[PDB]
């Protein structure tokens, strides 16, 4: 069972990178280093390669026929005895295939002169190069640059020409002229814009000395807190939940097939002239699968998804979903309208979107943690309401989030000062007790954890719930409003990420304990 | 075509070390425009900008121009335009010479999926003036949301996932509603802006062509001394000035300016301290006038005196588009305090009212009947009924649907 | 010749969606409705057709997919580590449980 | 209906009424939907057949279907103190094609909060991931779970319920 | 009363226009007080017209 391998030698990092206004056709058949932005990738076809005939009559192998832009196929039988020219029939078995993928890249945006349209070009991609480049991604492709006739001139079995300077002369053309394009055949291209042993065995010794000095430390948990969003002043607990939100809980899925939700959501509400979006754009720009998002509805999909109309019905991903398995940070949660919010209700507690429009019915997944920001009703929170009062949501989507945090800008003459000093302080220029990349793959590491409750820790857990309850009850009935058992299960996320904090694999009432001061001190507000 | 030098060097030095470099500059950005001295001086130091600290901040001024509609509210415009080597002229509510935002369009020919750059990006760097910012749509005011506030326009269309880096200045125009802009009303509810977009801009000048006879009377000779001419300012070597200042200069702020700067922003906020009068993002954006004005002179280094001179201008635009009483949460909300009292007042009224009632409930026009008859003026009937929002979010009144509305 | 469809669950998002043509040969017919999502299990052959080879400019052949088995997957989602082809087809044994 | 892009002619297709044909229809927020849009399952939920006569197509589909709508009373908690037709912004026609109407009250109780509370942590420990070759030992595993709650397996009770069905 | 008036630079660039073309009307250079005094009293008179009853 023989299987011949073919070899493709790839040439990387070139001296100098040209562009797609630098083609010339006087740089053909020579090696480039060409940059751009993919804007559409076809399907990964296979194109023969190295194709083996075996003719009608006789049964003579021709094999190893070079194939040309055409489908060239052999003339001549090896067997002096077979008449043949044109009748043969492929051995696919026998012949070799390889994958072809043709992509087209265009212009990079600071490329293009002003009022001019982007120039484009199709690159060809074969071999293990293929769905490398995805659209929209800027990718530096290298490789040589070809020209593609139009094989249609060149006839075809099975097409015929169809109707800017054209040659002609060749004897297979006859009185057809043939015209050429230029099209890349890329070699290259790279994009310029979980057990514990298994991430362990691919970490380096050096970062694993690192890891080994923070896993091992007694005051890790205060040292993340403070590490977290460095250039934000004070906010000490709305750091700590951001922290939580990225180590999240469990994804535990029960035996009669329903998902149990694993995703910590946040709401930082606060005055206007407060640190949201600060904390936001830190989340976007250090959480991996990240988007940052606000209220006001740009694209025309929603937050969740919508079906657009091709001049067929086909689904437009929103903000909810292309954040899938990562944190969703919407920000101006108040502006977006309440026949917005009934959007995400099931976004966030199922976590998956369902959608019946026309000819159109999935149910798409969106595993997202979302960090909204929302600005109170009447722009300045007013202490003097409970956080009902000041936000505009209602009971539904407000027991959906697990941790609230209200800061405020209280008019002291004290504190501006630090403020000003430290912003200030930055533009002239934070120290974190871990860096940002040497605190990400601690967080990568933390996230593999996977607690357990220990028999007291469920005890603890059911008592706190009760008194959280019995504190929460209203009405002549009994009714409870703020408090359901979506926050029993808010306590356990956040028992649960806050031993993957710690690093622990089991869960001790005292992580309970905080976890229930993390939900009370989000409710107490009177 | 019909249609950098050491010499340059030396006129670079020559003009840097006069006196009134400042004003030499900013007459020559509108020579053209009378008055306007302050929106002038706005304009230029908007030319050059902040430093672009990296480790996002920003480094950028943000200007709009509101005011009753202004001619130089387009003249200025087209002078900064043809003066800033980047960017493009662009209008809000046309967007017909560019779509003033990126999106994906099939290009007929080849019928291909084409990306094209709208134009906020293609102006990083160069300064993007916006025209008739008031009626742009709601989606592009979303992208203008973004960015101000991201630096980058992000895109999910067609298969197509990409942010595209936009780093752009803007400078805007809007005209008021109505006739004319009414200097007693506040700026909110003059321009028909939402104030979460007109937070966003560091410096906004209230041109106004308020009348009076005594600046008409000058204002209409220099105008006359206009229709006459047709039938020392450097003219076009700013131009490139600009350029060489935002390149080989990158000012740096010292201890002393900023010593200077928290001194000015504690003195805003106190200033008025109950109310709440300037904010962190305009400590920012002051941090970006110093920059600005280090980086014009060629000086390299922010002094002491930049920073007042910066503080200056910020006090000045906060007294021109805030109200008389400077609220600084107006801009930022359009519920101002002296409407709030309105809505916290209406609440209890309503509260109290139906417990009298039921002492039951009743729809809409019922409550409309106790509240703007007799219980006091003839005050709005949304008022009423937005309150409700808030009563319901206490959960001391429940409302039946279209018609009667109860207490729990 | 029904066309499969990469499902809006698995394709990445944003993503445009890739599919493939299957044949559904006798017996296999009428068993897929249109809309629904199905697990096609069958031999993935390739044929060379003109226009795709004029097209593309270069030797590139068509692929196609000779479904053998199809198993619908819509509506029961969650019911994944169940065997055979129809997880609420029951046995004898089965039946007399 | 749609304009079939190959043929260029009107071609009917169906919705999740008639992708649930002799099935069940699930729809969660049945209150959040559009009265326009809720209104359209009226004669599928009652005759149990979808009469489309647009674009030239006069014809009467199929739909066995069973909906099974989760709602949410006006102002997100169910008022005792009501009547039903107070709670929700449905209408009598749409409320006499459900059989069952099930209301659900979120009440406190303490001895009913211990028992729920117990059996939510109970139930969050048995799901953990973390809780002869490897195929029937994995199975044994999910079978000595299952017991524990459910009586009957439901591996075997979606066959119970197909064969009582058909 | 209307605020559809207040003089503003384009109702000047209008009335020299207008003088320009009552002028332009009569030989060449006849703008002088008498033909300002036609424009402007026909710029009155169309703003009258707006106030009219
Ligand atoms: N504690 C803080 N530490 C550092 N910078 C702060 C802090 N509080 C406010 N700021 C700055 O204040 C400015 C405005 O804060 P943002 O994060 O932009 O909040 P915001 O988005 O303006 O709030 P709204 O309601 O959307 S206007 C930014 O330049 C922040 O860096
Ligand atoms: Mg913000
Ligand atoms: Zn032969």
């Amino acid at each position: 069972e023989q299987t011949e391998r073919v070899f493709q030698i790839s040439f990387f990092n070139l001296p100098t990178v040209h562009r797609i206004r630098d083609i010339r056709s006087e740089k053909i058949g020579s090696l480039l280093s060409i940059s751009g932005t993919v804007t559409r990738t076809s399907e990964v076809r296979p194109e023969l390669y190295k194709a083996s005939f075996t003719c009608d009559m006789c049964r003579a192998i021709v094999d190893n026929v070079e194939q040309s832009f055409k489908y060239t196929e052999p003339t001549f039988c090896p067997n002096p005895s077979c008449e043949n020219r044109a009748f043969w029939t492929l051995n696919v078995t026998r012949s070799r295939f390889l994958d072809w993928q043709k992509v087209r890249i265009q212009e990079n945006a600071n490329e293009i002169p002003t009022g001019s349209m982007p120039r484009t070009l199709d690159v060809i991609l074969r071999g293990d190069s293929v769905e490398r480049a995805k659209p929209g991604d800027r990718c530096k492709f290298t490789g040589v640059e070809i020209v593609v006739p139009d094989v249609t001139q060149l006839g075809l079995p099975g097409v015929k020409p169809s109707s800017n300077s054209g040659v002609t002369g060749l004897r297979s053309l006859g009185v057809r002229d043939l015209t050429y394009k230029i099209s890349f055949l890329a070699c290259h291209v790279i994009s310029i814009g979980r057990d514990q042993e298994v991430f362990l065995n691919s970490l380096s010794s050096d970062e694993i000395n690192e890891l080994k000095e923070m896993v091992k430390d007694e005051h890790i948990y205060d040292k993340l807190v403070r590490s977290i969003a460095p250039a934000v002043f004070g906010h000490e607990a709305v750091k700590k939940g951001i922290l939580l939100q990225m180590l999240g809980g469990v994804h535990k899925s029960t035996v009669e097939g329903i998902k149990l939700r694993g995703d910590i959501n946040i709401c930082v509400v606060g005055d206007p002239s407060t640190s949201k979006s600060q904390f936001l754009k830190y989340v976007v720009g250090f959480a991996p699968r990240s988007v940052y998002t606000s209220g006001k509805a740009s694209s025309a999909a929603g937050l969740t998804a919508a079906v657009v109309r091709d001049e067929d019905y086909t689904i437009e991903a929103g903000a909810l979903m292309l954040a899938d398995n990562g944190i969703c940070c919407i920000d101006e949660f108040d502006k977006m309208d309440i026949s917005d919010q009934v959007a995400i209700h099931e976004a966030m507690e199922q976590q998956t979107i369902s959608i019946a429009k026309a000819g159109i019915h999935a149910t798409l997944n969106a595993r997202t943690s979302i960090l909204a920001a929302a600005n109170p009703v009447g722009g300045r929170y007013n202490r003097k309401l409970s956080l009902r009062g000041n936000l505009n949501m209602t009971a539904p989507i407000m027991s959906r989030f697990d941790l609230f945090f209200v800061i405020l800008d209280d008019c002291n003459e004290k504190i501006d000062t630090e403020l000003a000093s430290h912003i200030v302080d930055l533009h002239m220029k934070i120290e974190p007790p871990f860096s940002a990349e040497q605190l990400r793959r601690y967080i990568k590491y933390a996230r593999t954890f996977k607690p357990i409750l220990t028999k007291e820790a469920r005890s603890y857990l059911v008592e706190k719930y009760k008194e959280l309850r019995k504190d929460d009850a209203q009405g002549f009935s009994r009714s409870s409003y703020r408090i359901t058992v979506r926050q029993l299960e808010s306590m356990i996320r956040l028992s649960e990420a806050i031993a993957r904090a710690n690093c622990v694999d089991e869960i001790t009432p005292s992580f309970i304990a905080e976890a229930y001061d993390l939900l009370r001190q989000s409710i107490i507000r009177v | 075509k019909v249609s950098i030098t050491d010499q340059d060097l030396a006129k670079i030095r020559e003009v840097a070390a006069r006196e009134d470099l400042y004003s030499l500059l900013a007459r020559s950005i509108a020579p053209s425009i009378y008055e306007l001295e302050d929106v002038k001086k706005g304009i230029l130091l908007q030319l050059f900008g902040g430093t672009n600290k990296t480790f996002r901040y920003r480094g950028d001024i943000n200007i709009l121009l509101c005011g009753d509609p202004s001619t130089s509210k387009s003249q200025i415009l087209q002078y900064v335009h043809k003066i800033t080597p980047r960017g493009v002229y662009t209008s809000g509510k046309g967007s017909s010479a560019v779509g003033l935002t990126a999106y994906i369009t099939r290009d007929v020919d080849t019928k291909q999926l084409v990306l094209e750059s709208g134009a906020l990006v293609l102006s990083d760097g160069g300064v993007c003036c916006i025209d008739e910012f008031d009626k742009m749509s709601d989606s592009t005011r979303s992208v203008l949301h973004e960015v101000m506030e991201q630096q980058t326009i992000s895109i999910a269309k067609a298969g197509i996932i990409t942010t595209l880096n936009a780093r752009s200045s803007i400078l805007a125009s809007a005209n008021p509603i109505g006739s004319r802009y009414n200097p007693n009303l506040p700026v909110t509810e003059n321009i028909d802006l939402p104030p979460p977009l007109l937070s966003r801009f560091d410096l906004v000048y209230l041109v106004l062509d308020k009348v009076d006879e005594k600046n008409d009377r000058e204002l209409a000779k220099h105008l006359t001394n206009l229709y006459l001419e047709d039938k020392v300012l450097p003219v076009e070597f700013l131009t490139m000035y600009i350029s060489y200042a935002k390149e080989h200069i990158h000012p740096i702020i010292t201890e002393a300016a900023k010593t200077e700067l928290v001194r000015a922003y504690v003195g805003m906020r106190k200033m008025g301290d109950k109310r709440i009068t300037a904010t962190t993002r305009q400590l920012e954006s002051m941090i970006r006038l110093a920059e600005a004005h280090a980086k014009m002179k060629l000086k390299n280094v922010v002094e002491l005196e930049d920073v007042q001179e910066a503080v200056r201008l910020i006090r000045s635009a906060i007294k021109d588009y805030a109200t008389d009483p400077k609220t600084g949460k107006i801009d930022m909300n359009l519920v101002q305090t002296g409407k709030s009292v309105i809505q916290r007042k209406l609440q209890e009224d309503l509260s109290r009212e139906i417990m009298n009632v039921l002492k039951d409930s009743m729809s809409f026009n019922e409550l409309i009947k106790q509240i703007n008859e007799h219980s006091q003026d003839r005050v709005e009937s949304s008022d009423i009924q937005e309150a409700l929002s808030r009563l319901q979010q206490e959960d001391k009144v429940i409302v039946l649907g279209e018609g009667v509305r109860r207490s729990v | 010749r029904v066309t499969l469809q990469e499902a809006p669950g698995t394709v990445p998002p944003g993503r445009l969606p890739r599919h493939r043509e299957v044949i559904l040969l006798a017996d296999l017919v009428d068993v897929s409705k249109p809309g629904e999502e199905v697990e096609v299990t069958g031999i993935y052959k390739n044929n060379y057709d003109g226009n795709l080879n004029a097209k593309n400019g270069f030797p590139v052949f068509a692929t196609i997919i000779e479904a053998n088995s199809i198993k619908r997957r819509e509506g029961n989602t969650a019911n994944e580590g169940e065997e055979g082809l129809d997880v609420f087809s029951w046995t004898e044994e089965e039946e007399r449980e | 209906v749609r304009k079939d892009p190959i043929t260029k002619e009107w071609t009917l297709e169906g919705g999740a009424l008639v992708l649930a044909d002799k099935g069940v229809c699930l729809i969660d927020e049945f209150d959040k939907m559009n009265d326009q849009d809720r209104t359209s399952i009226h004669e599928a939920m009652e005759q149990q057949s979808i009469s489309i006569s647009k674009a030239g197509i006069v014809t009467t589909l199929q739909a066995r279907c069973s909906i099974i709508a989760a709602a949410n009373p006006n102002g997100g908690r169910y008022n005792s103190t009501l009547p039903l037709a107070q709670n929700v912004s449905l209408t009598e026609p749409i409320l006499s094609r459900f059989d069952i109407l099930c209301v659900v009250r979120d009440l406190v109780d303490e001895e009913a909060d211990e028992r729920l509370a117990t059996f939510v942590v109970d139930s969050h420990v048995r799901s953990h991931p973390e809780n002869l070759n490897a195929r029937q030992r994995r199975l044994q595993r999910q079978r000595k779970k299952e017991e524990e709650i459910s009586p009957i397996p439901q591996e075997l009770l979606m066959k119970y319920i197909h064969y009582a069905r058909t | 009363k209307f605020s559809f008036g207040q003089a503003t630079p384009r109702t000047l660039l209008g009335i020299i226009r207008l003088s320009q073309a009552l002028a332009k009307l009569r030989l060449a250079d006849m703008v002088d007080i008498d033909d300002v005094e036609e424009a402007l009293r026909l710029v009155r008179v169309s703003k009258e017209s707006l106030y009219q009853e």
